[PDB]
RNA sequence: GAAGUUUUGUGAACCUUAACACUUAGAGGAAGGAGAAGUCGUAACAAGGUUUCCGUAGGUGAACCUGCGGAAGGAUCAUU
RNA sequence: AAUUCUAGCAUCCUUCUGGACUUUUACUUUGAGAAAAUUAGAGUGUUUCAAGCAGGCUUGUCGCCUUGAAUACUCAGCAUGGAAUAAUAAGA
RNA sequence: AACCUGGUUGAUCCUGCCAGUAGUCAUAUGCUUGUCUUAAAGAUUAAGCCAUGCAUGUCUAAGUAUAAGCUUUUAUACGGCUAAACUGCGAAUGGCUCAUUAAAACAGUUAUAGUUUAUUUGAUGGUCUACAUGGAUAACCGUGGUAAUUCUAUGGCUAAUACCUGCGCACAGUGUUUAUUAGAUACAGAACCAAGGUGAUUCAUAGUAACCGAACGGAUCGCGCUGCGACGGAUCAUUCAAGUUUCUGACCUAUCAGCUUUCGACGGUACUGUAAUGGACUACCGUGGCAGUGACGGGUAACGGGGAAUUAGGGUUCGAUUCCGGAGAGGGAGCCUGAGAAACGGCUAC
């Protein structure tokens, strides 16, 4: 199959090593699942030691936290909007770590009108405290809220764990990617 | 390769046993609470250290009547690792044996009294933290004690009661504290400790001195804490773990067999 | 400083730390530089910055080019023992290593000490700890030192 | 969850060309040594009957010969 | 008293209560750790011997010798005492 | 035993080889051979090819018994004893060989904060019709096919520690996945307001906010309000390991001097993949890396070492072969099952 080894490949002098035995099944790699939007679907693969490790092909939603806030919702994906690698990731929607994707945005604007109650677009006292506590929001989120999307880092592998987990953009990062968004365009 | 081998082969086994390298082409394979050349088998004893057994058959006839315990527990396999610092019961004879390394660098079952052979000494290998967060010693015997004291540290010997499982005298890795030497050349030897140097980075050794005030070192992994300076928990073998000299050795042997 | 595709994030600080750098203390007696805490870059492979062990071993040596993009080559030198003429050798061995930025200005024909970590790429098993500035005159490779 | 099927990767096997390696035929040419005694000279060893020898060049049945510059391992350690 | 090793005093550190400094190594010393078998070798009448790791005492019976099967050997690497020799560094 | 004799001449003294001499716990071979103890033996060339038979199977009081079996004791669920068959575990050890293979393997020496681990040993844990859930499968009976085998179809029953489901306090456990706070330490304090553990970490562990079902929280068995142990399975150590990994080390050859790269050569960032680390692999980006101390290539009648022969010291030659690694099962390649195999007394293809 797919041999990891260091038995084949050159040296670092530029001179062929020698191979006297066969590919060991402990030097294995497997075919790359490039996972994509589209409703789940998942394969367990059965691993060294008897442990599994489950393949995604397909994820639809995924859990995201907002880190400021210190909350985490479930969350429906658009599309993926940049990768830092390879432009065909983006071009075929691939969900990878480290890709930049679009978000729903109801479940944090619903969270956020029933934590604060300064919104969007007997309790009272304990959003009151709950405002003191920790709303301001940036301006450049004030502007992505408008649309109905976020912009967000996938931060789980999908091919290990088999689930697209991720955070959401904010502060410096946000401003970065915003650039290399504007730039192609 | 391609998985663990059933076989061990004589020769190629620990010369501390002393099997002889006739009378068989291999020779009975020990996992348990102790390593492979860190221990001795229960068959080994039985044939070739207490001769009670002539054949290997016969140990199993002796294993499977329930008769051997060991730290008040019985073990029906043969080729269980007995290994230092471990308790053996039998309840007929009513003799208990408790296992040290002799001077010359072998195993030998020290004969021991019926109160004495209720506890027996474990030095902790470390202590860490379980789930709930409770902490947890471990033990050279792979045993994992639970709820210490905060007092007790790494590298130093905790008295088991056996009966129950629960801990009861501690003891310190401190200068003045008896060491007794359980692996490499000078193992079989116990002096206080002197000193020990830390070298911030691996292999932490320590010299340390006989009562005939002859000085030698070993790492730390080796020494093992009996008891005070002078004095100790346990009772010793013969000799104590001085270790006499290479012409004292031979003049008291052939001086023995005259007669 | 931002030179990349991807944004170079330092990991260790998180976040909500968006002012706060993150320094690693590497133990085994050397001493974290000064600028690894006051300066600004990444490093992913740095001992004092990143998340890299240094444990094993440790060598020192002389630099002999650092043309590649963060890391050097350290020529050490060695006698050989022959036992039939009773006589020693001289032998060397170019160890490749990494190097982080930090340590500015190291020039060719330096001394260097590195420990030893994970494998960070095919040919570079070691990574700085400690440089020293000294002349050399002529070629590097030449300059036999023994240490 | 079967047969069948789509695209990938792992990839045996066979073939074309080329190079490298190793055996191997060949009309004719031209070496070396061996025989065991032949034919033609006489080159060297004595100042060996033109002292011997070196480097290089040309010539001749063959050893060899002669030109130019060296060497004594010469046949002279030597005479206004 | 020879032969070892070591404290002082001729102007000789200190931060503390063993380690930090003395440019750095090589070198030498002691020590660690390194499987046995083989090899050298302690003990022992396998009838001798090559071998082997056994045996030896004794009308005593929970047999005894709190029985023996020692020990050495195994460039590079880790550690350490040291005043020469030779590299190497430098030139408040 | 740190050893020397014959041979150039008419004779001498040299350089110098040739021949003699001795060992092998090295093969072959000739002639001869009374005794006992120990004992190498299809390695050398053909890792060429194979008739026949054998070399891996296994049951306890304790997984499943309606043999239309046995056995005298006679039991309204089941008397015991057991063929057969299903399930479990093993078959990856051992044994054999030396064709590959020259910083490869191996040796001593590190590291695993870069990881998997059946079993053993010791720990831990109420938090999600509970007097008990479901329907098929052998052997067996009936019955065929084919020239032929460790080929097997159709039909009829019946089991589980096989297979698959699955309530539960005494919103709510543990685990997975991401975000993230604490995880202190060279000194004493004053005033004001709204404490595990390493040389060393992002380690152990606790806390916060959610995520998924794809994993645990026992529908199991024997002896005897109550004891003992058989089996199952999760996490954490432990042990038997294994995979990578640091440094240093090898025979001849220069009638082999320049190798490596757009199709990974050396490095960087970010994926992917793996049990985890890595150009291991993929995108973009830089132009490096090795070499006169022998790179690259060629030869070996080369597996490496522990060792063997050899009577000063220093050496020279051998090591297929008792032990420890390594590789292979006619040549190559692929793969299932499992803790573990790229297995060959397992399978698929040329």
């Amino acid at each position: 199959g797919i041999s990891r080894d260091r038995r084949h490949k050159h040296r670092r002098t530029g001179g062929r090593m020698p191979v006297h035995q066969k590919k060991r099944k402990f030097e294995l790699g497997r075919p790359p699942a490039m996972t994509k939007l589209g409703p789940k679907r998942v394969r367990p693969v059965r691993c060294r030691g008897g442990n599994m490790k489950y393949r995604a092909l397909r994820l639809d939603t995924g859990n995201y936290s907002w880190s400021s806030q210190k909350i985490a919702k479930k969350t429906r994906l658009l599309g993926v909007v940049y990768n830092a690698s390879n432009n065909e990731l983006v071009r075929t929607n691939t969900l990878v770590k480290n890709s930049i994707v679009a978000i729903d945005a109801t479940p944090f604007k619903a969270w956020f009108r029933s934590f604060y109650g300064l919104d969007l677009g007997h309790t009272l006292c304990l959003q009151n405290k709950h405002r003191q506590q920790g709303p301001k929001l940036d301006p450049l989120l004030e502007e992505q809220f408008n649309t109905g999307r976020l912009l967000a880092c996938i931060s789980s592998r999908p091919g290990q764990s088999g689930r697209a987990d991720g955070y959401i953009l904010e502060g410096e990062e946000l401003m970065f990617y915003k650039r290399k968004m504007d730039k192609k365009k | 390769a391609r998985g663990p081998r059933k076989h061990l082969k004589r020769i190629a086994a620990p010369h501390h046993w002393m099997l002889d390298k006739l009378t068989g082409h291999y020779a009975p394979r020990p996992p348990g609470p102790h390593k492979l050349r860190e221990s001795a088998p229960l068959v080994v004893l039985l044939r070739n250290r207490l001769r009670y057994a002539l054949t290997y058959r016969e140990v199993m006839m002796i294993v499977m009547q329930r008769l051997i315990k060991v730290d008040n527990k019985v073990r029906t396999d043969q080729c269980y690792p007995a290994g230092f610092m471990d308790v053996i019961s039998i309840e007929k004879t009513k003799e208990n044996f408790r296992m040290l390394f002799d001077t010359k660098g072998r195993f030998v079952p020290h004969p021991i009294r019926e109160e004495e052979a209720s506890y027996k000494l474990c030095r902790v290998k470390k202590v860490v933290v379980g789930p709930k967060g409770v902490p947890a010693l471990i033990t050279h015997d792979g045993r994992t004690m639970r709820y210490p004291h905060p007092s007790i540290k790494a590298h130093d010997c905790i008295r088991l009661d056996l009966n129950t499982g629960k801990i009861v005298d501690t003891l310190k890795f401190e200068a003045g504290n008896m060491a007794m030497v359980t692996g490499g050349h000078n193992v079989g030897r116990v002096g206080v400790i002197v000193h020990r140097e830390r070298h911030l980075g691996g292999f932490d050794i320590i010299h340390l001195r006989d009562a005939k005030n002859n000085e030698f070192a070993t790492r730390i992994s080796n020494v093992f804490v009996i008891g005070k300076g002078e004095k100790a928990w346990i009772s010793l073998p013969k000799e104590k773990g001085i270790r006499l000299s290479i012409m004292e050795n031979r003049q008291v042997l052939l001086k023995k067999q005259q007669m | 400083v931002q030179t990349e595709r991807a944004f170079q994030k330092q990991d260790g600080v998180s976040s909500l730390g968006r002012t706060q750098r993150y320094w690693k203390d590497v133990g085994l007696g050397f001493q974290t530089p000064r600028l690894a805490k006051e300066s600004k870059y990444v490093d992913k492979k740095c001992p004092f910055t990143g998340n890299v062990s240094i444990r094993g071993r440790v060598i020192k040596g002389m630099v002999i080019s650092t043309k590649m993009k963060r890391a050097v080559v350290i020529r050490r030198n060695y006698l050989h023992f022959v036992p039939k003429y009773s006589r020693f050798e001289k032998r060397h061995k170019n160890v490749t290593c990494h190097l982080s930025p930090c340590f500015e200005q190291v020039k060719e024909g330096d001394i260097v000490t590195a420990g030893q970590c994970r494998p960070l790429s095919k040919t570079i098993r070691f990574n700085v700890l400690k440089v020293e500035k000294n002349q050399v005159f002529g070629n590097v490779r030449k300059q036999f030192r023994l240490f």
